[PDB]
Formats: structure tokens, sequence, C-alpha cells
């Protein structure tokens, strides 16, 4: 179970873990987030409570480094860096381990909430959507827009999500119009997940990082992203079974994972009402429709 | 965008544009079958691809063969409508090739814009402009061309006959609209105003009657007056 300790809390902040959530007060002696299942990306993530502007976060897996969070008050941001010196690290764990100034990873043992939101998420794929070689983590905040929202603008700081576009020349073979915009296998299986991806797990690894990056930190572009990558599938008429079967579960435990009060903001009607009722997909995600249909009912 | 009251001199600017109607090109007789069931038997139909500024009439006759053991055909028909304009696109030389493309509904816009993937500089347009061209199939020698087409063929008109000679786009295109229009409403009254008077005839090489510009004032006069006596009797008003 691995730590990211704090050096300080400067300034008031709410302060996520994964699903988890703890309001921090100005100058508390709050220390850092201990307990920390081991296997799992994890995602750290700030809203400052005297401005509710960037949310921002970073995601990290503690088997790559040691990583703790210093407050920047140049920059006024809580900063993710990594600590080389092992000995010095465990030393300031230890310490505040010791005198309890650290907050405990709050997993029920029944709980695979987090596992099931990030089964196909690998930090290798994160560091090439986000690009910044010299860290081990990847920062991401609301702003962030993506490369395929800055063809429709600083290159950096960008979403490297994999472009989609259902009216595109890669989308559509020349001959095959009409039967590659109405079903869109060929783009799915061919081009996607043979030509791009390489396998299904990479793309579901990149679906359930844009959910996650939509819900966490509001990143619009993320959402657009997650909402392409299931209407892929759904408008695709030949799909492997044991793709449409897991994504019925990834999308089941997103959307109990969703807070009723964002759903109006991280949910499309059109997307939603297309790929449940309409189609070829319709009656492949019993589990995902029942969740929907049962917390949703107006959306749909 | 759209192509509306608000930008209609566009139609008659020096970028070259094609209207696109579909409303012809899937035509069907509903009937009855021997066990008292309900079929369909496709006819003849055309792509009415129309360049409003010169009158060319790219006229693509869609024969029934076409349709033979393909489903959905009312789908199919906006499919192959986009792929037969992209042929016909791909078909002109650079200089004569459309800047823009207005279809006249809105369904054909997916359909057209996957064809012209190739032409990302062609604009595909809907209009909110009520157009009747689906009378276009009411003009005599347009209707006997596509009722004995016996493959798919291209037939090149000129929907303005010579007007332009005496006449802005403007004005030709303001009559072809109405003409249509009265056709659409009530078409044996139309085509008995167009050829009531035996002196006036159409010439082979023409669409419609040689009026005189005095006799295209009455004509016009004739058809407005069609179009609100048959307005009268459809409201009571």
């Amino acid at each position: 179970m691995n730590t990211v300790p704090f050096t300080s809390a400067p300034i008031e902040v709410t302060i996520g873990i994964d699903q988890y959530s703890f309001n921090v007060k100005e100058n508390q002696p709050f220390h850092g987030i201990k307990d920390i299942p081991i296997g799992h990306v994890h995602v750290i993530h700030f809203q400052h409570a005297d401005n509710s502007s960037m949310r921002y976060g970073y995601w990290f897996d503690c088997r790559m480094g040691n990583f703790y969070i210093q407050y920047d008050p140049k920059d006024g941001l809580y900063k993710m860096m990594e600590e080389r010196d092992g000995a010095k690290f465990e030393n300031i764990v230890h310490n505040f381990k010791e005198r309890q100034m650290m907050v405990s990873y709050p997993k029920i043992d029944e709980d695979d909430t987090w596992y099931n939101l990030t089964e196909f998420v690998q930090m290798d794929k994160i560091r090439k959507i986000v690009r910044k070689d010299e860290n081990q983590f990847s920062y991401v905040d609301s702003s962030m827009t993506t490369v395929q929202e800055n063809e429709l603008s600083d290159p950096a700081h960008s979403l490297n999500y994999t472009v989609i576009n259902f009216k595109s020349r890669e989308a559509i073979r020349p001959g095959h119009e009409m039967e590659d915009f109405l079903d869109k296998s060929y783009y799915l299986n061919t081009v996607m997940l043979q030509g791009i991806f390489k396998n299904s797990s990479n793309y579901f690894g990149e679906l359930q990082f844009a959910f996650l990056n939509a819900m966490f930190f509001g990143n619009y572009g993320s959402s657009l992203q997650w909402h392409a990558m299931i209407e892929l599938i759904c408008s695709s008429a030949t799909v492997p079974k044991h793709m449409l079967d897991k994504l019925d579960e990834i999308l089941y435990y997103q959307i109990k994972t969703l807070p009723e009060q964002y759903s109006d903001i991280l949910l499309n009607e059109r997307v939603w009402n297309i790929c449940l009722y309409s189609s070829f997909q319709k009656n492949s995600l019993h589990n995902t429709e029942k969740i929907m249909e049962n917390k949703y009912p107006e959306l749909l | 965008g759209a192509m509306n009251s608000s930008n209609y001199a566009e139609l008659f600017n020096n970028d070259i544009k094609l209207f696109v109607d579909d409303t012809n090109v899937y035509r069907v007789t509903v009937h009855k079958t021997f066990e008292g069931n309900v079929a369909t038997k496709a006819i003849n139909g055309c792509i009415f691809t129309l360049n409003p500024k010169t009158g060319h009439l790219f006229l693509k006759i869609i024969h029934t063969s076409v349709w033979a053991g393909q489903k959905r055909l009312s789908q199919l028909a906006k499919w192959k409508t986009a792929e037969e304009v992209s042929a016909l696109v791909r078909s002109l030389p650079k200089e004569e090739q459309p800047k823009q493309i207005i279809v006249t509904r809105k369904a054909m816009l997916d359909p057209l814009e996957v064809h012209m993937l190739d032409f990302p500089n062609i604009a595909i347009r809907p209009t909110e402009l009520r157009l009747p061209f689906s009378a276009a199939m009411s003009i005599d020698k347009l209707s006997d061309v596509v009722m004995k087409a016996t493959e798919p063929q291209m037939v090149l008109f000129n929907i303005y006959d010579d007007w332009l000679d005496r006449i802005s786009s403007y004005t030709a295109f303001s009559r072809l609209t109405l003409l249509l229009r009265a056709l659409k409403t009530n078409e044996e009254s139309a085509k008995m105003i167009l050829l009531s008077d035996p002196t006036i005839t159409i010439k082979s090489y023409h669409l419609w009657p040689s009026f005189t510009d005095e006799q295209w004032i009455t004509i016009e006069s004739q058809m407005r007056d069609l179009i609100l006596t048959e307005y009268g009797r459809k409201y009571n008003v």
C-alpha cells in the first residue's frame, strides 16, 4: 500500500483521490494520503475553495516512483513531483504516518468500483494521450483541449485522444459510402481495432480514461471522446461478443458512479437514446440499459 | 449554412452552384395483389440537378433496374442520388465543378456530404426555400425521356429555353418556380394555360412555348391566379 505525502496545505482545497474527496482547510496539518492500493492507476485532484474555476489533477501509478504533492505559491497550484531519494522519501512518509497526519484511502473491502472504472487504463497509455515525457505522472485539467477540438490551440497542453470522425475519409471506404456510414464495422474493426489500437483492451482503456477526465475535471473534450467511442461500437453491426459484454460492464459502472446531479452536463441525450434504442447494439447492453432506465429515465 | 429569402441573390452570382432534388428518384405505384395484400411497382425516376444561373439541367434518369433485389429503397434512393451527383461532379472539368450544392431536402445532406469527402471545398447546404422541383415530371418532354428510358441515361437540358437572351437569371428562376408551383398545385389547369392557344408552339429544341414578352406577362398572371384560386379552394378562403 503506497503513499503520496504532501509538504503542506497552505490553501483551502477539496482533494479528490479516485472516487473519494476530502475538504482541507487553509494551513490544516494535512500531510497526504496513505494505504493507496497498488495495482491500479490513481488520480489525485483538486478544486480550490476560493476559485472553483479549474479542476486539475495528476494520474500516477505508485509502482513507477515515489510521488509527493507540494503547493507552488507562484503558479498557485498543488504540484506533483517525484522524489528520487528513496530513503529520504521513506523517512518523510514514516514520520507523517507516526504523527497520523495522513488520510487513509478509504476502500471498502467488498468494493470493486475503482478496478471496474480503470480495468483497461494503463499509465503508459495515459502518458501517450498526455505528453510530458520528463514526468512519470500526467497532469490533466478542466480546460485542456483535445487534438480533435484543436483541428476544429497550444499543442503541448493537449489531450491526444485518437481522432474519431464518422464523416472522414478514414471512416469511409471509397465505393462503400452508404455501407460504411450506416454500419461502422469497417471503421471499428479494421481502422481502429486492428489499425490504431491493436486490440480492444487499448480501445477500452482510452474510453475509460476519457470518461474519468470528463467526470473528475468536467473536461468537455474528454466527454466528446467517451461518447464517440461508445457510439462507434453501438453503430457497428459486427462487434466481437466479448467486446459487447465487456462494454456493457464498463458503461454500467460509469453510469453507477456518475453523480446524479452531473448527468445533465455529462450525458449526451442523442448518443444514449441512439445507442440503447435505435443502434445495432440496442439489445446488447442489458446492464447499462437497466441502470440508465432506473437512474436517468428523464434523459430517455 | 442554409439558403433562404435573406441570401436569395446568392443563387445568381458567379460562384457555380447546383440545386439537387431527389423527390422523383424513387417512384412507385401502390396496388392490390391477387391475395388482397398491397405491393409497390417502381417506375423510372430522375435526379433533378439544376444550375439556377445558367438553366443547365443534368437530368439523370434512374431506371427501375437499379432497385432490383435492394432493400430499404427510400433510404437507398438518397445514397444513389448522392453517388450520381458525386459522379457528375467528378465528370466535370475543374473550372465547371460547383462551389456549392444545395439539396432541396435535409435528408440528402449526410449522403451527399459522405460521397463528396474528396471535395472538402464544395459546400453542401440545405435550403429553407420550398422549391416545386417535384413538378419537373409535369414537363411533358422531361416525363417522356424518363418513362421511355430502358437503361440509366444522363440527359442535358436548358430548363430556361432561350429566356436568358431577354431576361436575367433571377427573373428566369422566378418564372420557372411559378410555372412549376402551378403545375404542382393544379397540373391540368396549368397545362391548359400553357397550351390553350394553338398559334404558340414549343420549339423542337425547347421545353416551354415560344411566348413573346407580353404573352409571358399574361401567362405569369394566369399562373398566379391559378395558385390563388387553388389556395381559395384548399382552405375554403
